């Protein structure tokens, strides 16, 4: 639509806008490792995360 | 005549309200020079 | 109750070559500290104010049961022998360090005639950790 | 174990002309030494793994002043595997050798962090007045250090915190001091003559600052020098402990050349947001139940669980994530200072 | 053992600062509010935001959320169920002339 | 006398009302200190 998502190291979730590097929501959890993610996946209009 | 009187008010005023002493003579004091030197910390 | 050995240097070239300056004994059941010493020999005497016409320093060691400290020699030896010593332990028990300190100040060059000093009139305390206060609730309530 | 020296100019990120020297064994410590060079340059000492130094603009001049001056400059190194402390001083020549020694047992108490006051700060007043226009002078020691530890034997009714304050040259202990029930990741500050801690309590189950201030006496002992060699008696402490209603992340103080304005206290809280504490709310002279000459020195008794309301919030909807630390600098305009928070995100 | 709550604005349409919500203490989201897997203990919530006020609730799990008053830790004052929280309106940062 | 004085006593008055807040200048003789609070007027 116009976006993108990652999951990164530091156990954050974005979902940045593909025009321009900007952020529309952050949900950063926890630095320290136990919520480091482990996989990752997009059913087309939402997303799963473990 | 007039230096007695003068010097009375001025002795008495400074007897309760004005003398030029310590706390005021605190602001005339340069700051000392440190002789020695330590830097260190951690093992890194 | 224990005992704890004490050594002490002087040197022209500050080097170590620590010799004994007499024992310690401490109270372990009740805080109490002693010394028991020896007075010093002439030619330490002239060693000691040949250094001091140097600014060299005096040196004090002993062991954990190690731990050292130092001080001028002229801060010491212009006050006729008069030094203090503080033994800081921790909350158990266990020694942790070591101050010597002159009482008073420090240098001014003025001769000492060499003569006084044979007495080490010394002294000695030890002082464990103060507790900390907490935050005095009373006058919080009013 | 292994070192690398990168020198290069800030302003265009390049690498100088000049190559450092090379490093061949593994690197402890270093110091700054603001004496210059005939270029305008200080001198980084570095200290080697087997004791011995070197001197990064390594030229004839800076070397007869090293071989003049040497041995009013002393290192101290801490290790907290074993728990000990060591301190050595300079030779005519580029050597070392031991001066004091000091330990701690490392199975009561660990060693979690060393502080040092700042060496480009600048402090305007010897002196506090006192109510009826007499004088307290206060002791600095620029070379003085706190140390801070822990216990190991966590257990919240027989853990306790530690705190030693020392000297980097001698090696004596002003105050060695211990806080019960208390274990928590702490959070220190060692100004120009006070020291801020901030711990957990454990019996009370809430956080608390505790605040320490140095003050020798009434006269003054030789007020032009200062040198640490010559100060038998040591001076009296202060201190005070209050309650914080919140938790703690990165805390500094603010800075400015001169120091002339008032200090703030800069408070990383958890949920993002910035805080500025007035250091004179700090204060371990408070009335507590005043007379009248606490009453002329408006000494605020004994403030009651120090307040946190959102009006002195720097950043209003700027929060910063993690915030990791602070960093203050200084202007050239005394009034204002330029503060730099970084975690996750940056601010400024 | 895990913590309920309901996270209300008055008529804000909540939605919206739902993307700026972390509520501490073990770390939760919003969707309503709910914190997985913790011990059991006296711990004290609070639902963060950069632009509104949420006062804090002091549970100590079965679950019993009194009063935070942090000097008197003797004090109950029954607050009966999830952490509803009133949302103080905007916070005042800013300050006139 | 009271015309003299009072058209200089009236503006003192409107200036420290209007320029207030910060400070002017420097006077290179040391002052006595409990003259203060009325010479700055604006300062914290
Ligand atoms: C021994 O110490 C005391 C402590 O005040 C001092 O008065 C005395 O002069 C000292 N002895 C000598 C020989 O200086
Ligand atoms: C103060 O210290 C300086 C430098 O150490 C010294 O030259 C001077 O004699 C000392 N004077 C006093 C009164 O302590
Ligand atoms: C931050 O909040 C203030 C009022 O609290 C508001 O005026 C401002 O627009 C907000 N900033 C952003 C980026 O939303």
């Amino acid at each position: 639509s116009k976006k993108l998502v990652v999951a990164t190291e530091k156990n954050v979730i974005a979902a940045l806008n593909s025009r321009t590097g900007e952020i529309l929501w952050r949900h950063v959890d926890k630095g320290t490792a136990e919520g480091a993610v482990d996989a990752m996946l997009l059913h087309g209009q939402d997303v799963i995360t473990v | 005549n007039l230096m007695g009187l003068a010097l009375a008010v001025y002795k008495c005023q400074s007897m309760g309200l004005l003398p030029t002493h310590a706390s005021d003579w605190l602001a005339f004091i340069e700051p000392p020079e440190r002789m020695e030197f330590s830097g260190g910390g951690l093992l890194l | 109750t224990v005992g704890l050995l004490l050594e002490h240097s002087f040197e022209i070239d500050d080097s170590a070559n620590f010799r004994k300056r007499g024992s310690l004994l401490w109270n372990q059941q009740d805080g109490t500290l002693s010394l028991s010493q020896r007075q010093l020999s002439e030619e330490e005497r002239g060693r000691l104010r040949d250094v001091a016409a140097l600014n060299g320093l005096y040196r004090v060691r002993i062991p954990r049961r190690y731990v050292s400290s130092f001080v001028p020699a002229c801060s010491l030896v212009e006050s006729h022998l008069s030094d203090q010593l503080t033994l800081h332990v921790d909350v158990a028990g266990n020694v942790v360090g070591v101050s010597v300190v002159t009482h008073p100040g420090g240098c001014r060059g003025h001769e000492v005639e060499d003569v006084d000093l044979e007495l080490f009139n010394t002294s000695v305390q030890l002082q464990p950790p103060t507790t900390a206060p907490g935050p005095e609730t009373a006058a919080f309530i009013e | 174990g292994m070192s690398s020296l990168y020198v290069f100019n800030p302003i265009f990120g390049k690498w100088s002309q000049v190559a450092p020297p090379v490093l061949k064994r593994p690197i402890l410590q270093s110091l700054l030494l603001p004496v210059m060079d005939q270029d305008y340059a200080k001198v980084l000492l570095l200290i080697d793994d087997e004791y011995k130094v070197t001197a990064f603009p390594a030229t004839r001049n800076v070397l007869r002043q090293l071989h003049e001056l040497a041995p009013s400059i002393f290192f101290y190194l801490v290790d907290a595997e074993q728990g000990r402390l060591c301190g050595y001083r300079l030779r005519k020549d580029l050597t070392t050798e031991l001066s004091w020694e000091l330990t701690i047992p490392p199975e009561v108490q660990r060693i979690v962090k060393v502080k040092g006051k700042r060496s480009s700060e600048h402090v305007h007043s010897q002196g506090r007045v006192m109510g009826d226009r007499s004088v307290l002078y206060k002791s600095l020691n620029p070379n003085l250090l706190a140390v801070v530890t822990e216990s190991t034997d966590a257990h919240h009714e027989r853990t306790f915190i530690g705190i030693f304050l020392i000297d980097g040259v001698t090696g004596r202990i002003i105050h060695s001091s211990v806080q019960k029930k208390a274990k928590g990741p702490v959070h220190i500050v060692h100004s120009e003559n006070w020291v801020v801690y901030q711990y957990w309590n454990t019996k009370a189950r809430r956080n608390e600052f505790t605040v320490l201030e140095l003050y020798e006496g009434t006269e003054q002992y030789n007020a032009t020098a200062f040198s640490s060699l010559d100060r038998p008696q040591l001076p009296q402490v202060l201190q005070q402990s209050y309650i914080f209603p919140s938790s703690i992340s990165a805390m500094e103080a603010t800075i400015t050349e001169r120091g002339i304005t008032s200090r703030h206290l800069l408070i990383g809280l958890p949920s993002g947001a910035i805080l500025s504490l007035p250091k004179a709310l700090l204060d371990p002279r408070r009335p507590e139940i005043p007379t009248e000459q606490s009453r002329e020195e408006n000494l605020i008794p004994y403030s009651p669980d120090v307040q946190i309301h959102a009006e002195r919030f720097i950043n209003y909807n700027q929060t910063v994530s993690r915030m990791r630390g602070i960093y203050t600098a200084p202007s050239g305009l005394e009034s204002t200072c330029l503060v730099v928070a970084y975690g996750l995100d940056i601010y400024q | 053992f895990k913590i309920e709550g309901r996270a209300v604005v008055p008529g804000v349409k909540p939605q919206d600062w739902i993307s700026a919500a972390r509520v501490l203490v073990h770390v939760g989201f919003l969707k309503s509010f709910v914190v997985h897997d913790i011990p059991s203990g006296s711990y004290v919530v609070e639902v963060v935001s950069p632009a509104y006020r949420f006062d804090p609730v002091r549970v100590d799990i079965k679950m019993r959320a009194r009063y935070v008053n942090y000097i008197k830790t003797s004090e109950v004052v029954r607050l009966p169920y999830p952490l509803q929280m009133k949302s103080s309106g905007p916070p005042s940062y800013f300050i006139k002339r | 006398n009271v015309t003299n004085v009072l058209p200089m006593i009236l503006i003192g008055g409107w200036i420290n009302m209007t320029f207030s807040g910060f400070v002017t200048t420097k006077v290179p003789f040391p002052l006595t200190l409990r003259f203060k609070p009325m010479l700055q007027q604006g300062i914290e």
